[PDB]
């Protein structure tokens, strides 16, 4: 019947105060939460943040709201949320967030005869996380998400997850292009500020870099220019005016890689791991041009010394550079 | 007691509409206006607009607020402004404006026994101004800031400056963050603009600006003249440098081109004959021209190297002369307009 | 549009080991997650496992918490299901199935679109 | 008359509850929808999303609103929408959306004496869709659009389209520059979450790439540099100091194409189809410079071998490169 | 007097319904409009849109609002607009718009004793218009602006302009840098949707490109490189190792013009008119390098043929290129 | 009990005026503040501003709010803030700010039986600060933050910090990548405008540049090109056609550093300290090319003068450049 | 100013098939969507089908589905009307027209601006 | 997973000046801010001071304002407590600990995660 329900809700709201949390003098409230993740949009190493969109749910139990005469479990419109009590809940490591308001504001009110209240949301959050780029790009990032109450202390409100094998779903929906997902952890603390002890639930997960792309970008140029710096050893010195045309170009090419490839890179002050790598390949083409520099000063003394340099040459650069790889590719992995 | 003011307040608010100006069928309302510029903002040359940050103030006299109370000066809450009447103010070139509400909306209400009202706002206006860039980068132009009364003709609302015509606009000391430009002077004025609805009243605040010239000399004009002298001292090189100056005179056009690339990097788009481009092309034409002085020799010096001693020896005392006479003509044109 | 096929039946004694497989075809990019169940001899099916498209995550169910390890192959477009320490309560048909991208929770048989005819595995005492 | 209508509406709203959906205890409501598309703005492969603007319409049937005395079919102002019930409706794959509020908020209320209510909107939606770029740019994209209720389960609300040959119009108004429209499909599901089964209508359509532009951008450079790598075979070796000036330039030119043309490209980790193509043309100019590398080592042994290399040369490169085209342009189409 | 007016307005609003348009059962309303344009900000060929700011005015005639006792013509505050009826009016080809709210919301209410109501606004509109770039940049653009009602059909509402030599002013205030204004036209239609016939007024005006700038940008480079491709004919072949240094550079220079000048250009798939022009000047410097290519193969046969090539050369390129101009600069204008 | 508290709050708000500050006729109010800083996001030298996020707290003491019957210290919901008095407080040097509204608006109301009211916020602020770039990048920046009342003069309101060794916490949480934190200062003034004297509290702190990055960016290129400008002195003049190939390249390379490195730089008119440095290294490679310029004019006169130039050469450039370092690196530090 | 041209029809008896085409002349940019009509001698004007600008999008009436096909090309900027399954009830002077870009409902006669006129199709048995 | 170790303490008479060593091992980037502690034999434990991990900032208790100093390392990333002006009230065993990026105010002891076995430091 339509008749029972309208006067039933009005009995539940006549004299219902909105300014106070339930069980005010007595025991603290026991609020559980639940998160379903839709997707993670993008990760900016420039701004050290990321953007996701979740489904945010909450339980609590108010004795002020307890119908009796209806066996059904109710469902109301979102405009009743301005006439009820909700707990204050905010995100700690965020920078900008909002609630989707496409046709209405996406929030859900659901009731139960005991007083169990379900409160859904749909929030897009730009949350910031600090990054360590010492091992860039062979890195593992741990970007987190923390949830707090704001006004109430731990004497009034009690956060808890709804089971560690639960309450975080939608994991395999996450498709980052650049990264990959590893692990989940769930945290419950008691953080104490200058006012008082506050509860906190935290969400944390690893991020692993997909390595199989930057070889195409960074490494395969710097592989080949080492080999193009080795052309001169098989070049007989009759093109002594044209040997340097290689030796200028390769040193110039590393400068372009130092700069034009830098345009696709973030900006930190401390030294990245690829910077030591680009320091290493820059030194060899700097020394490969210093092959001919010692040629032209003592070639006039004797060519017999200059006849033996390419015996010295092509037995050093294809091993010091190869051992430079095994220092590089093993100190990290 | 506080209670004494409340009955005086609420007994005053009874029967007061906020839909009508005072003296509606009666005489004309005058409005006093005060502007205090806090921190002038940057100017984008590409979009012909500028940021301004003001403490905009208004003042007028009401009759319907007179009373008999002890304090005689009443600082009041923001929310009475919704309950009382204010006049309106747009800006004839306001592209985007913000009235902040950070902890409160930045308004104030101040009252006297007269019914003299004080009603201030903290604006942040990105208004626009047309520019004539025909003498770039030697410009000195005025970007004004006009405003007037919306919704009221001459016969109802008149705007008047608060102080005298000098003291009514106050610029701050340090807030002029003119990196690119420089502030010159102020000029106020009042008009009557006739539009389709009715003839209105208009405020006007000009602002004369001037560009900091001491950047684009070392930014642009040195490696112009460096590449010019790179070509002009190169006349004193050996004619027998046969494969050498082949490569040389090529790149002197490349460097001249890549400089014009960076010259057109930060330059905003116009449809003009800009004095910088008017200076680039003459700088661009001389490695274009003095290339021919060398490029003639390949056809020439195997045929007869006798006349190469005639004109190429004259070439060392012509092209550094005529470029040097050009720069005296150029800077004489623009530094004194 | 996306056609599926499994392999790998048989019978082992209790506590043994066994491996599964499922093949793919067609426009598989529109179906990121694949999963498995078991139609009981008397009852309906129940969730066991799911795998991301990139192969990162692999969610289980509560009884099959760290019992069975299930892996991924992008190249052959296959999924591999390593059963170890098998139980007499595991005699059923394991059906291969996929899910659309924006398509609901992980545990629900109504959600899935395509279905491969699984094999009937048994186990003895 | 003006007199009848004002008291008629007030009878329809005196005691009208807003918190409840019609036919609350009884059968579920039967809501139909209708979409007219204005235009699609832009498609960002960088952000994997697109932006359109639609006309969104809905039916339902409330018995609480049934006038009798007026033969006309009514039309009200949009401010009455805050005093009526609407169903919660949101878009699933969106990132940011809003309602146009130019002079008023663009929504329409229309009434009928039985209770048929028409509710129009005008929404600009930035909806995200995943892209596959294996066959870039000879690809077909299937970007979709899904519509759900939020609070109500399938026991209360019932979405349906108003005829499959209807309810999606404005097709030929769509003008993308880059893409082209192929096909429409209409979906009705029953998606089940952890709470309960929810209804869904989905809109989906193909996107086909207009191929006749990237030849001008990507291919015609890489066509000609293969031919400019063939100049040296007709060059007699007297310019042995000037042959390499071609051979340095073309290998350098492919590096510019590897980088400067990359500036106009998206960023994915897996290998695009043009990347194998740019790998292929890079190898040939790498081997064309390795023509002269084997020249200068055994020219001193004999020129008779070096007299036959351009007999070997120009009978291989104009066929291995031509067969490289027929592998490329047939494996895709 | 102050006393008459306050009770006069209250008689005009006591029992005034806001939900209904005036003359509801009877004849349709007859609403006139009026537009004054402040300025047009910018035109993006990238986004195919433009941004202006107008003064938007409306008339109508309500018999519900008719004072009698006051000879004056009234003027009210903008907060009374939330207590009156306005017609729904929106812009069709827009993408984002708003109303300026600097100190108040810029809208005006003006009354008259018969019932004539004037309603002003001040709207900045980003409206989209499709562009044809076949004749780029020697083009004429027709970007429009259309105005509709939203909820009401043609049986209720009637748009009309206030005289074709009127109602659009502020023409000569328009200062685009890039374009120029030509002509105005005013349209009144009856557009029929699936619901019913709706009225429409449309504003349209031409846009003509200011041609005298792109010569400085695009043409004068491509003019001179044709002449710098003619240096070699007066070059005697003793610099046969240095002739090619011109011939490499000019072909390389056109590639920079193909790319670096492309950075200042829009992106369409179909071929622009400057692209055929840049195709034409690219071919001549491609063939000017193919002068020396046929030199070095038959110079060893005879120099007598090579003595006549520059007799063939400088009598063809300064006429085929000059006739290439007269095909180009006359097929368009 | 629940019963006492609801009627207690209603006694505190029945007849409570919101339009007036407490102790209106009497002494001025004595408001204390408290700031906890979460993080500082980014510092734009382009826009001369920075972005932080704080916890903002306030005290005051209203005698109008004094409960007696409850020993507890209360805690209310944030919707009561629209029914109380707050002091006007704004930030002076800001450009754009907002209050986080993620699930609710993050503000806290806390009460005490005497009348002590605590008011929390959570504000992200983009505040502008002027920068001096004379000593760029070996600079110290002093970016500040100032807090004022807006409407009330110093006869009504009194700002004060809650202890100089207090009221600013969260210092060591600040992690800028580029900068480093040095010192804190706390200011209390009496600023006088044209209206009247207004109070102000100010927050100020130094910013020190992390120097160990720009060597990798700016200096190590300009170090090495000085050495590559020294190759020619050990080059014997037989490559007189190839010496200039170094001398063109290095002067060209400084032009790239003058421009391509400029792309990663801000824009001020006055001369930065690195600009004098890049002026200095540009002059030496300009004079190193003027070594060979005086070679080729008097080599034909005698080579005996040209035999002594590299005795003059490599005893000047490795000391004038080295003394150029000690002028540079000591005048700043 | 955009003037159309209609030609290509005649008399075909029952069961046949006839092709008709429409030529365009004028500023064809702001009329991206061209369409067709039919006019029975006793009846009113009716809509049959229309075409996009890029050409990849079509729209057809329901009753006259499965007997015609519309395709366009920018050779002479003309549109084509194909043939199948003649029925003698369709004796009607056909008409060709186009529509402005923001000009509304694509099923209705009065929304179109420039009507071409031309060849009737008179069929019999 | 941070493992710590203490060294530097012992038996020093009044007027002394010492250094202790919190041996930072394992990963470090998850736990930037570290600090020291003291504990009387009977009285409950309390706080002395903490440092920014980048070395940018220190903080101190009010009773030992301007008397203790705390080092910072980037090489081995371990910290030290160098000081002057001994006070005989400071007879306390000392400890080091660390916090996450979001774990509250610095003054409170239970907000920190890892703990080492401290050195007995006695005033004689």
């Amino acid at each position: 019947n339509m008749s029972f329900v309208k006067e039933t809700v009005d009995k539940l709201l006549k004299g219902y105060d909105i300014r106070l949390r339930p069980d005010f003098g007595g025991p603290p409230v026991c609020v559980g939460m639940n998160i379903d993740i839709a997707s993670i949009d993008m990760v900016s190493e420039v701004n050290m943040d990321y953007t996701l969109t979740m489904y945010f749910q909450q339980y609590w139990r108010d004795k002020r709201l307890a119908y009796s005469g209806i066996p059904l479990n109710l469902t109301l419109d979102n405009r009743v949320a301005d006439q009820l009590w909700v707990p204050d809940t905010y995100f700690l490591n965020d920078k900008k967030s909002f609630v989707h308001g496409v046709t209405v504001k996406n929030r859900m009110i659901r009731l139960h005869p005991d007083g169990t209240v379900l409160y859904g949301l749909r929030i897009t959050t730009t949350a910031a996380c600090m990054m360590d780029l010492r091992r860039y790009p062979l890195d593992e990032q741990n970007c987190t998400l923390e949830i707090e109450s704001y006004g109430y202390t731990t004497d009034d409100i009690e956060f808890y997850w709804r089971g560690g094998d639960k309450a975080v779903t939608g994991v395999e929906r996450i498709e980052l292009p650049q990264f990959s997902i590893v692990e989940h952890r769930l945290v419950s603390r008691n953080v104490v500020f200058a006012t008082g002890a506050y509860p906190r639930l935290s969400l944390s997960f690893r991020l692993k870099r997909n390595i199989g792309y930057f070889i195409l970008q960074t490494y395969m140029p710097s592989i080949l220019i080492t080999i193009l710096s080795w052309v001169s050893f098989w070049i007989n010195y009759d093109a002594s005016a044209a040997r340097v045309a290689l030796g200028i170009t390769t040193v110039l090419t590393m400068t372009t890689i130092n700069t034009h490839l830098r345009e696709t890179l973030p900006k930190i002050p401390y030294v990245k791991a690829i910077d030591m790598y680009l320091m290493g390949c820059f030194v060899f083409v700097f020394l490969a041009l210093l092959e001919y520099a010692f040629v032209n000063y003592i070639f006039f003394s004797q060519p017999a010394r200059a006849a033996a340099i390419d015996r010295w040459s092509r037995i050093v650069f294809p091993f010091t550079f190869s051992l430079f790889n095994l220092v590089y590719w093993l100190y990290y992995v | 007691n506080i209670t004494i003011f409340t009955r005086i307040l609420d007994g005053l608010l009874d029967g007061y509409d906020n839909r009508l100006r005072p003296g509606l069928g009666e005489r004309i309302t005058q409005v006093r206006t005060d502007i205090y510029v806090t921190s002038f903002g940057p100017v984008s040359d590409t979009e012909m607009e500028y940021t301004i940050d003001v403490f905009f103030r208004q003042s007028w006299k009401d009759e319907r607020l007179r009373f008999k109370g002890p304090m005689q000066r009443l600082p009041l809450n923001n929310l009475l402004a919704s309950k009382i009447w204010t006049p309106d103010t747009f800006f004839h070139n306001g592209k985007k404006s913000i009235a902040h509400n950070m902890t409160t909306p930045n308004k104030l209400l101040r009252l006297e026994d007269d019914g003299t009202l004080l009603y201030t706002m903290r604006l942040t206006i990105s208004a626009e101004c047309p520019m004539q860039l025909e003498d770039f980068p030697m410009d000195a132009h005025a970007c004004p800031l006009k405003f007037g009364s919306y919704a009221y003709p001459n016969s109802e609302v008149v705007y008047v400056w608060t102080n005298g015509s000098t003291k009514s606009v106050v610029v701050a000391e340090d807030g002029s963050r003119l990196n690119q430009y420089h502030l010159m002077g102020q000029t106020v004025g009042t008009e009557n603009i006739s539009t389709s609805t009715g003839e209105y009243t208009i405020m006007t605040a000009h602002f004369h600006l001037k560009r900091k010239i001491g950047y684009f000399v070392i930014q642009t004009y040195l490696p112009c003249i460096m590449t010019v002298i790179l070509s002009q001292v190169s006349f004193w090189l050996n004619r027998e440098s046969v494969p050498a100056r082949t490569v040389f005179g090529v790149t002197t056009v490349l460097t001249m081109t890549t400089l014009s690339i960076s010259a057109r990097n930060s330059l905003p788009k116009v449809a003009y004959a800009t004095a910088m481009d008017w200076f680039i092309a003459v700088c661009y034409a001389f490695v274009f021209s003095a290339l021919i002085e060398f490029a003639t020799v390949n056809y020439f010096t195997k045929s007869q190297p006798a006349r190469a001693a005639k004109i190429d020896k004259m070439s060392r005392i012509v092209f550094p002369v005529l470029f040097g006479t050009f720069n005296l003509v150029y800077w004489a044109t623009y530094l004194n307009r | 549009q996306v056609q599926l096929q499994e392999s790998g039946g048989g019978l082992v004694q209790a506590g043994g080991s066994l491996r599964l497989s499922c093949a793919a075809s067609g426009h598989t990019f529109n179906y990121p997650i694949m999963g498995w169940f078991r139609q009981a001899p008397g009852k309906e099916r129940e969730f066991v496992g799911a795998i991301s498209w990139s192969g990162g995550s692999t969610s289980y169910a509560d009884s099959v918490k760290d019992r069975f390890t299930i892996s991924r192959d992008n190249a052959k477009n296959t999924v591999y299901l390593e059963m170890n320490n098998l139980k007499p309560e595991d005699t059923a048909v394991y059906y291969c199935a996929a899910k659309g991208r924006y398509s609901g929770g992980l545990y629900y048989p109504t959600n899935y679109d395509y279905w491969g005819q699984g094999t009937q595995v048994t186990v003895s005492s």
